């Protein structure tokens, strides 16, 4: 064949720390389906929000919003726990079908999104050629999110343990721990990654006895 | 392993 129908840019949903996870990339032909299986962010967590996106951008705030649904009644659970399937599915008419279902409760919700939505081809051109022109910028923003949720996740676990111990932490090991924190919980606004993986180092350094217990 | 969903 000489000719065949494409979705133009790539498609998908922003996730943890404002970036675009892919599920269909740019130039897929269609009809074509894909699905993923996704967690939640914190321990807890009872419901997601999918934000359906459009374009190359890591930043998901710099692609093209297609639109958005919430998935409830997820049971409180440990981080990572829930399961929730992600699927993305363009028909030969290019009308796109987005849902999300939490394979324990069997909770789903979809929505539809028309063929004529997302950026047009002139919007396209210029999606590419950004993306392209920001390739280092959008890859080191990458980088940034991925040690920014793990430094978060290192945040919540600490604080949990230090509870969990109390009395059996000594109060020079407390003190320093809570101090660490602080520093770290600063580091992750910015947006300086060896900063973030620094104060991780400086937390790892005092939390010797609460590993212990 | 599986990537994370924040609530908004």
């Amino acid at each position: 064949v000489l000719l065949l129908d494409v979705t133009p840019l790539s498609l998908g949903i922003e996730t943890m720390g404002g970036v675009m996870t892919t599920l269909i990339a740019k130039n897929t032909t269609i009809p074509t389906k894909h699905s993923q299986v996704f967690s939640t962010a914190e321990d807890n967590q009872s419901a997601v929000t999918i934000h359906v996106l459009q374009g190359e951008r890591k930043r998901a705030a710099d692609n093209k919003s297609l639109g958005q649904f919430n998935l409830d009644g997820i049971n409180p659970a440990p981080r990572g726990m829930p399961q929730i399937e992600v699927t993305f599915d363009i028909d030969a008419d290019g009308i796109l079908h987005v849902s999300a279902k939490d394979k324990n409760s069997g909770k789903e919700q979809k929505i539809t999104i028309k063929a004529s939505s997302g950026l047009n081809e002139d919007e396209i051109q210029k999606m590419v050629r950004d993306a392209e022109a920001n390739a280092e910028a959008d890859r080191k923003f990458e980088e940034l999110v991925q040690t920014r949720n793990q430094g978060d996740h290192l945040l919540h676990s600490t604080r949990k343990q230090v509870e969990e111990a109390g009395d059996k932490l000594p109060a020079d090991d407390k003190t320093a721990i809570e101090s660490a924190l602080t520093a770290l919980e600063t580091a992750l606004k910015g947006e300086d990654k060896a900063a973030i993986e620094a104060k991780m180092q400086e937390l790892a350094q005092v939390s010797q006895k609460l590993m212990e217990i | 392993r599986p990537i994370l969903l924040p609530w908004r």
